[PDB]
């Protein structure tokens, strides 16, 4: 199996598939270590972020990528994102601080 | 400057209570109808749990009416439904809310384990729910009458006690009392009471409950929150697309279990709504605000009631607070990636170290975008529609520009359990055709991957970041030694150290013995002419190299006494090395060392093209030598039937003596099992004398005899396969076998496995089989939850300071277990930097100065002199405040120099220690996690408490007491000891804290308190250490210190003028504030405090950032206790950064957190 | 707990009416409903505006059914 | 250059920055800002800055010395154009 | 978008109300076909291959 | 033929949170994809039929642009009807027509088509 860019899931906007380009390679708290263990910040960041769970750098991406710009835009996870919404429509006030 | 109101980069994060006006700002309109969509049109119903009023539009910029629909029309408002025309992705951000009728209490406030609405008021669970559900009522602030303002009273008391005092009195019942009571509870007020009561009473009963409820009121009023909003009256409801309602094929619908929850709510409030403008009598309203209250509990945490099931199914609703976890460890067991693959993963010998074998068609896929710019990049596609449309039709041209895009971009490689870093490893991509992946044999060993049918997946380092972090970091070839021991990984591993045992080994008389010969190229020349054998007794001359000199290569050419074949493989060894290193026999043993040796001689690039030309050499020979194996390679001794009616004869003996009562039937079984087991070990050792020589040859003479070319035997002399306990099973009989409940069977297998065994022998093989299985399927997983705790405990620990600067540091000597050294002095010192300096056997010598770090160099110069033990600096004792020093720390790496600056040796030195983990066998790994966890033993050892003559006081009461008495200080430590417990003590001699009062194992927690710091870190060490140095597994001592370190994290104070008296803090806080008192502040009001030992499990338990702790920790009260704390995480550390999706603070990171670090305090 | 039981609880103290205690409480809703339409009916204002708003019901500004649902006979 | 990186971070000891500072490099070069110092081997962007440093040409240093240069540069040919925004007085 | 309906306009193909949904055979895989079956609900006309 | 749209509605919604009933304990709604979102390799090339247009409306007489511009949505708020486009132009109506066939007349050959024409399949 391979999948550069595929489909997504409606409520984790995260790899999921269907037809044609399958789904992507699951990435474990384990492999997430042996990148800590390296110094890949990038590698991991990247890893969680754009090639997965970040709906805006995943195609800042790709269009980077065919631009010819190896570049990453991060951005936020959607994980943590909804996490917010999660927590914040319970009774507690998450917030994100200073500047 | 100017300030700032939007959005740049935010750092820190702050949890808090949430007021009902802050919950209205997140609101977009009020839920008020229990509709979804309007079940002809898909449309969703306005003013419901799905709105596009409230929430956003259903589509991209069109208005839900329509008379709006044109991408111009933004920021626009249309007239008939208040919706803006935006992107339906607010449905995904837009928050709603809904007026609760009755105030409502909060679930997780009220009943999170320790409650907080309780003790903030100090009030029971059983008495407010008894409030809440309106069965008594209770006083609020009920004045100077007849009643406490806690008091709690029935209907029929409330009644007695209104009609003395009508007002100037106040009770309620439901949840507008609670809501009041927190309203009118004063927390400074308070504050001053518990103050002042703290100084009044002295009692160890009074003032124990005193402290431990203070620092939550008085962290309460600092945090910000206000107590009354822990009563609900504004409940704000998740964006839709967040529990959505999408349609599915043949028309049925599926929904977020949230919709039933939410409707719920809406609906039993609207229908409280009415019931008060239908005046109801209050036995309605009251069942009907019950039914709300239960409603909003089941929708923000369903199963702390009675847990409601969801419509017509029987499954129970998945609240949001499941929508958190969903149960430990839920928010980060892993996430799906793009650009990866997998597939089966075969061989390909043909490779350099730093590649591997892509399919033609997975590199195609992985690299699409990469394709589709490179294509149009060059011209051979006019625009990216038409790219596609090539790479689709595989045109030729794509594949010459695939191998463009490929050349200098790394891709990373992962098999499945990944133990320690070693198993991504990012390696340069070679093209091949076939769907499998071609995996180098040497990082086999690495991976820990067969070729049974294991698979890997592909990852593409995209930004150009990763390329060079996968190129300079997770590289095949700079990760070419462990970083558990800084031995190499990449060692051959089987099939290639027969090769080279055949190679460098020599018979008795071949052809070829005897000639002299030029040079090494003129010995290939004879063995691939069939002139000379391989093996033959052989002088040639070689040159040696030998970097004695300042860095230079002095030479030496000399007629050495080997053999043909080492002399071929001198044709690889690389400059420097002693042609000594090839002289021998060479097996798996020795094969390794010489590689090691390489690299700490001539260094990295010359050891990886060595590994490989030992690789390329050894696969070749050990195809040239025909090595197989036959049905009579395993040869049975012929004494071997001798044996086994020697020991049958003696255990009739032995039932000889059972019958007339001569022995005990324990003895009998336990004698008839030590004859038995030693004729096992006879008729072992009996096929091993006949195996390993008995090839008796010739040469110009009668007889000689030489170890056997024999293939099996070759196979474990060598060290490339099998075992002497394997092949013992094969000739000679395999073992006694345990029968199912751990009893070892009294008559063994007799048989083996050239000959048969029979139905009885196999049956009883069985359970030693299937036992096997579930022991080593169990250990596996018993190693992986090690490696969690032992991470979580580590994890944020990270090289930080340059040198902490020390002279603090353990003694470090060789084990010397009972017999002789069970592990040298060298290898537990090697790659460690000194605290202060060594001399020799005489002094006014340093021979080493200060902090060196000693490497093989050094090792020696100290083997050399008589030097037994070096007092090395060590994490445990490494001063810096929030990390590790460099120095402190050591040198080991997959690479060999001292550690660099932000490596994240917490998680390295976790994993090198749960990686073997799985290899173990009290003992055992349980005995491993028993010393992490600092588990106290059953029937422990009691150590002397002070210093002095000890004797004993009262007589037997249960507990005998022990009366010490020092010579100069106050003697009242009087402890209680229970005598049936046989002592040791000296019951009249001068004891020394820290000595046997009585024997067996000890806690632990003693040594650090008694012996010290230093004692316990050694204990841990050496302990933990027997377990894996029994089973041949090699784990430097730094690894276990720094998880050590871990577990002494905190302290406890003993004397004030600060903080507190009593509580537990880290050192690194403590350390910094006793340190900032010695000057500054006053001139020392320093406190003084007691290091404390905690459970890796305990110790990890306390985190700072409430983020790392809602995930592996229990997420319900990690979020509320933090919640009610107004606490702020800051970030700062490993486990959070990942799950907001940003730069790690190690590695590359660690120049980013460092860079934000200082901007931040600053201006 | 859980409201079934204390609702069970709280309305199985409430006893049953017998069945001429029916008719004591449907003749004291009968005193108060009729108690205050003796005081509605003594309102100046509520005479005008019952003439207000039925001077509107012969302009054609609403219909019979808005005001009234029809008097006695 | 391409097999190992032990040359570089010779020259860079953290083994880290070297990544920060290779990857520094490599974005001049790759988003067409400057061309190499170095005869390049086909080697990519990801290399050939990776070459530069076992050269000993392209450190940290040496590039924020070449940039601050470029800084005045650039504000010199601006020069004559942004003191005519004198308007704001 | 407008620049695709510019693009209608030059090139002149009637924009389609209908999307393409054939089952199509998978990447990679390749045979014979040995079978067709068709299912028609009750009341649709059986087409002509059907 | 109601029952049939009749029978479809009367089905209650299915949990979302239903176990799937595999090994990793997956839940349907894990598996429900997003329909709605443009894929990258669409959105790619919607960033460049833009440059695609710009640099073929740049082979035009200036007022070709703005006239097609015009009769298009293309860099302006909504489209305009072509007689709202010759308000803007003094002489109006057919004159614009011309205006409008001509442009994609110049562009209709292959030298200009031959970047444009590749976006359609
Ligand atoms: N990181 C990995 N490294 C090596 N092997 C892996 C890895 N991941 C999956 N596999 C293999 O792929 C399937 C399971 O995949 P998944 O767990 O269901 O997840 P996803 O559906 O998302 O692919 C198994 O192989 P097999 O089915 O052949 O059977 P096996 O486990 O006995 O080897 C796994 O070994
Ligand atoms: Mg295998
Ligand atoms: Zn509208
Ligand atoms: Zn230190």
């Amino acid at each position: 199996h391979a999948r550069s860019t595929g489909s997504y899931s409606l409520v984790t906007q995260q790899p999921l598939g269907g037809k044609a380009q399958f789904g992507g390679q699951r990435f474990g708290e384990m492999e997430v270590w042996a990148l800590e263990a390296y110094g890949a910040a990038y590698t991991l960041q990247e890893m969680l972020t754009v090639k997965s769970d970040d709906v805006n750098g995943r195609t800042k991406m790709y269009k980077n990528i065919v631009d010819g710009n190896h570049q990453m835009e991060p951005g936020m996870p959607e994980s943590f994102n909804v996490l917010l919404k999660e927590i914040r429509s319970l009774g507690i006030n998450i917030e994100l601080e200073d500047e | 400057l100017k300030a700032q109101t939007k959005t740049e980069e935010f750092d820190a994060i702050k949890i808090a209570l949430a007021s009902p006006d802050m919950i209205r700002s997140w609101s977009f309109g009020e839920v008020k109808k229990p509709e979804t969509i309007n079940y002809r049109t898909f449309k969703p119903e306005r003013d419901g749990l799905f709105c596009a009023r409230i929430f956003g539009p259903v589509k991209d910029y069109e208005c839900l009416c329509g008379k709006y629909k044109r991408l111009k029309h933004r920021g626009v408002i249309c007239e008939k439904c208040g919706v803006e025309v935006t992107q339906t992705k607010v449905r995904r951000e837009r928050m709603g809310h809904i007026e609760l009728a009755s105030p409502t209490a909060h679930i997780w406030f009220l009943k999170s384990l320790p409650s907080r609405i309780g003790l903030l008021l100090d009030m029971p669970l059983r008495d407010i729910e008894r409030v809440l559900y309106f069965e008594s009522y209770v006083v609020i602030e009920g004045g100077m009458t007849n009643l406490e303002r806690q008091q709690i009273l029935t209907e029929e008391q409330y009644l007695d006690a209104l009609e003395e005092f009508g007002d100037e009195f106040d009770a309620k019942m439901g949840a507008e009392a609670i809501q009041a009571l927190l309203k009118s509870m004063d927390l400074e007020q308070e504050c001053e009471q518990l103050r002042e009561e703290l100084n009044e009473t002295n009692s160890e009963t009074k003032r124990k409950k005193l402290t431990k409820r203070i620092k939550l009121l008085e962290a309460f009023v600092q945090s910000g929150n206000k107590p009354e909003w822990m009563i609900l009256t504004v409940l704000p409801v998740l964006p839709p697309d967040l529990r959505p309602l999408v349609p599915l094929d043949g028309g049925r619908f599926a929904t977020s279990d949230l919709n039933d929850l939410y409707r719920r709510v809406i609906n039993r409030n609207n229908r409280l709504k009415r019931l008060l403008d239908l005046a109801a009598p209050d036995i309605i309203v009251r069942n009907e605000k019950r039914m709300l209250q239960e409603a909003v509990d089941a929708l923000l945490d369903n199963g702390r009631r009675g847990r409601a099931i969801t419509g017509s199914n029987k499954r129970p609703l998945k609240s949001l607070a499941d929508m958190i976890k969903g149960r430990f460890r839920q928010n980060l067991l892993g996430k799906r990636v793009d650009y990866s693959g997998r597939s089966v993963i075969t061989v390909g010998p043909y490779l350099r170290l730093h590649q591997c074998g892509l399919p033609k068609k997975m590199a195609l896929e992985l690299f699409k975008p990469f394709i589709y710019g490179k294509l149009e990049l060059r011209g051979l596609a006019t625009t990216i529609k038409a790219a596609k449309k090539m790479v689709e039709r595989e045109e030729a041209v794509v594949w010459d520009i695939l191998d463009e895009v490929i050349r200098e971009h790394p891709v990373l490689l992962n098999r499945a359990p990944t133990l320690h870093r070693l198993g991504i490893q990012a390696f340069e991509p070679v093209l091949i055709e076939g769907k499998a992946i071609q995996l180098h044999p040497l990082v086999c060993a690495a991976y820990n991957a067969d070729f049974d049918g294991d698979q890997m997946a592909v990852h593409v380092p995209l930004t150009l970041e990763a390329q060079l972090e996968a190129r300079a970091l997770m590289m095949s070839t700079n990760n070419i030694l462990s970083p558990a021991n800084g031995e190499p990984i990449i060692v051959p591993s089987q099939d290639v150290v027969l090769g080279l045992y055949y190679m460098t080994r020599d018979c008795v008389n071949a052809k070829g013995e005897g000639m002299v010969l030029t040079g090494p190229k003129e010995a290939e020349r004879l063995y691939r002419s069939g002139l000379a054998s391989l093996h033959a007794r052989v002088k040639v001359r070689i040159t040696e190299y030998e970097k004695d000199a300042n860095g230079e290569l002095v030479a030496k050419t000399s007629l050495k006494d080997t053999t043909v074949g080492r002399a071929i493989l001198w044709m690889i060894v690389p400059k420097g090395l002693p042609y000594s290193i090839v002289n021998q026999a060479l097996g798996k043993k020795a094969i390794s060392k010489m590689l090691n040796t390489c690299y700490r001689i001539l260094g990295l690039k010359p050891t990886v093209i060595f590994a490989d030309q030992i690789m390329y050499t050894g696969f070749a020979y050990a195809a040239r030598s025909g090595a197989s194996v036959g049905i009579d390679d395993m040869v049975i001794p012929e004494k071997k039937h001798e044996i086994i009616s020697e020991a049958e004869a003696e255990v009739a003996e032995i039932q000889e003596q059972f019958q007339s009562g001569l022995v005990t039937a324990g003895e009998r079984y336990n004698k008839v099992i030590d004859i038995w087991a030693a004729a096992n070990d006879r008729v072992s050792k009996a096929m091993m004398d006949n195996l390993q020589t008995e090839t008796v040859i010739n040469r110009d003479g009668q007889e000689e005899k030489q170890v056997s070319f024999n293939s099996i035997y070759m196979m474990a002399d060598s060290g490339a396969r099998g075992s002497a306990a394997q092949i013992r099973q094969l000739a000679g009989m395999r073992g006694l076998m345990a029968k199912p409940d751990g009893s070892i069977i009294e008559t063994p297998i007799t048989a083996n496995f050239r000959e048969g065994l029979n139905v009885l022998q196999y049956f009883i093989s069985t359970h030693g089989a299937r036992k096997g299985l579930a022991d080593t399927a169990l250990k596996t997983a018993n190693s992986g939850y090690l490696t969690r705790r032992l991470v979580d405990v580590a994890q944020d620990l990270v090289v930080t300071e340059d040198d902490c600067g020390t002279h603090e540091g353990i003694m470090m000597t060789p084990v010397i277990e009972g017999g002789d050294v069970k592990e040298p002095l060298r290898d537990r010192v090697l790659g460690r930097v000194t605290a202060e300096d060594v001399l020799k056997p005489g002094t006014a010598d340093i021979l080493v100065p200060r902090n060196t770090l000693l490497h093989e160099q050094w090792c020696d110069l100290l083997e050399e002199n008589s030097v037994d033990a070096v007092k090395v600096r060590s994490v445990v004792s490494c001063d810096t405040d929030f990390g590790v020093c460099a120095h402190c720390y050591g040198r080991d790496l997959a690479r060999g120099h001292i550690i660099n600056k932000g490596e994240a040796i917490g998680v390295i030195a976790a994993q090198s220690i749960g990686e073997p983990g799985t290899q173990l066998t009290t003992g055992g790994l349980p005995r491993v996690a028993d010393l992490f966890e600092a588990r106290r033993p059953k029937e422990p050892a009691i150590l002397a408490e002070i210093s002095g003559i000890v004797s004993f006081g009262k007589e037997t009461k249960g507990k005998r007491r022990l009366v010490i008495t020092p010579v100069d200080g106050s003697d009242p430590y009087e402890e209680m000891i229970p005598k049936w417990r046989q002592l040791n003590v000296f019951e009249g001699e001068r004891v020394e804290r820290g000595d046997v009062i009585s024997d067996g194992p000890e806690a632990p927690h003693d040594i650090l308190r008694l012996r010290g710091v230093h004692a316990v870190t050694r204990y841990i060490v050496n302990e933990v250490q027997d377990v894996y140095r029994l089973q041949g597994v090699k784990i430097n001592d730094k690894h276990i210190e720094v998880i050590v370190r871990q577990m002494l994290r905190k302290a406890t104070i003993v004397n004030a003028g600060s903080s507190d008296f009593l509580e537990g803090e880290q050192v690194e806080y403590s350390r910094v504030k006793i340190a900032n008192r010695e000057l500054e502040a006053n001139g020392k009001v320093g406190a003084t405090y007691s290091r404390d030992l905690l459970g890796i499990t305990k110790a990890s338990l306390a985190t700072e950032s409430f983020i790392s702790a809602a995930s592996f920790q229990e997420t319900t009260r990690v979020l509320t206790e933090a919640a009610v704390a107004g606490k702020r995480d800051e970030l700062r550390g490993l486990k959070e950064n990942v799950i907001v999706g940003r730069l790690i603070p190690a590695g590359t990171g660690y120049a980013y957190h460092q860079d934000r670090m200082r901007r931040r305090a600053a201006g | 707990t859980d409201p079934v039981r204390m609702y069970m609880r709280e309305m199985g103290t409430v006893e049953l009416l017998t069945r001429e205690g029916e008719i004591d409480i449907a003749k004291r809703i009968e005193d108060g409903i009729n108690q205050v339409q003796c005081s509605v009916a003594e309102y100046p204002e509520a005479i005008t505006y019952l003439l207000e708003q039925y001077d509107r019901v012969e302009a054609e500004e609403a219909r019979l059914s808005d005001l009234i649902t029809g008097f006695v006979d | 250059a391409r097999v190992t990186v032990q040359d570089a971070v010779e020259k860079i000891g953290n083994r880290f920055d070297l990544v920060l500072v290779a990857a520094r490099r490599a974005r001049q070069m790759q988003v067409g800002g400057k061309d190499p110092l170095v005869p390049e081997e086909n080697d990519k962007t990801t290399v050939i800055a990776l070459r530069e440093i076992e050269e000993g040409l392209i450190n940290n240093q040496i590039l924020d010395v070449r940039e601050r240069q470029e800084q005045q540069e650039q504000e010199a040919a601006e020069l004559q154009a942004v003191t005519a925004i004198a308007e704001g007085r | 978008t407008p620049e695709e309906k510019l693009l209608r306009a030059i090139f002149g193909e009637k924009a389609s109300d209908v999307k393409d949904s054939s089952l199509r055979v998978p990447n990679g895989v390749s045979g014979t076909v040995i079978d067709v079956q068709v299912f028609t609900r009750d009341g649709v006309e059986k087409d002509k291959r059907a | 033929d109601k029952i049939r749209k009749v029978l479809k509605i009367a089905k209650e919604p299915i949990s979302m949170e239903t176990p799937i009933g595999d090994d990793e304990d997956s839940h349907l709604g894990d598996f429900i994809e997003d329909t709605t979102l443009e894929l990258p390799l669409d959105s790619a090339t919607t960033e460049s039929l833009r440059a695609a247009t710009h640099d073929v409306l740049a082979g035009l007489t200036a007022r070709e642009a703005k006239v097609l511009r015009m009769r298009f949505g293309i860099d302006m708020n909504t489209d305009y009807t072509l007689e709202e486009v010759g308000k803007q132009f003094d002489v109006t109506r057919e004159r614009i027509r011309q205006i409008e066939a001509k442009a994609l007349r110049k562009l209709r050959h292959p030298s200009r088509s031959e970047v444009l024409r590749s976006f359609l399949d």
